[PDB]
Parts: C-alpha cells; structure tokens; sequence
C-alpha cells in the first residue's frame, strides 16, 4: 500500500524515466555485473563534495530492495527516491 | 506540498542535467 511510490513514480516525466537510466550507467561505469554496490554510491558522494557514511547506504540498499540480493535495480531506484521523501522507519 | 529532494546533484554529473 505505498501510494506515495505508485503516484511518484506516475507524477514522474519522459525526462525522469529516461534519465533515470543515464544515471544507473554512470553509477555502474565500471561495475562488472552491473549492479551499484554500497561502496559504488558513497564513491560518488565523496566526489560531490559530502561523505555518507557507509553503514547509512548498506543500511538504505537493504531498506529499499525488492528481493533482498542486496542490489538497487532500476525498479529499486525510482522507489528509492520517494522512500526518502516519504521515510517514517 | 513539499519540494523534491537533492537528486539533481547526480543529474549533474553527466553534465548537467537539470542544474537550475
Ligand atoms: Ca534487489
């Protein structure tokens, strides 16, 4: 019952879908399997000029996974967004 | 009624996307 993902993702535009997949890239760019690792994400925070750290995205991969493998995928990602503006546990 | 997060920053990586 997560409206709040189901009308964020629809509020969403051809822009936000499409680089939403622009993003994944990048953050993959040198990711063998193709998957954003905890490490992968933090490593472009430190770069943007913050330093996350690591025990806060193991803890939000985990928090926000579909399966539980441990890994954010393209569906993971856009839930992602609005479990943060909408974050209550 | 609240603002969207910083997701931009990421945006601007590429290059710029959505800045302003
Ligand atoms: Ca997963």
């Amino acid at each position: 019952m997560d409206d709040i993902y189901k009308a964020a993702v629809e509020q969403l535009t051809e822009e936000q879908k499409n680089e939403f997949k622009a993003a994944f890239d990048i953050f993959v760019l040198g990711a063998e399997d193709g998957c954003i690792s905890t490490k992968e994400l933090g490593k472009v925070m430190r770069m943007l000029g913050q330093n996350p750290t690591p025990e806060e995205l193991q803890e939000m991969i985990d928090e926000v996974d579909e399966d539980g493998s441990g890994t954010v995928d393209f569906d993971e990602w856009l839930v992602m967004m609005v479990r943060c503006m909408k974050d209550d546990s | 009624r609240r603002v969207r997060i910083s997701a931009d920053a990421m945006m601007q990586a590429l290059l710029g996307a959505r800045a302003k």
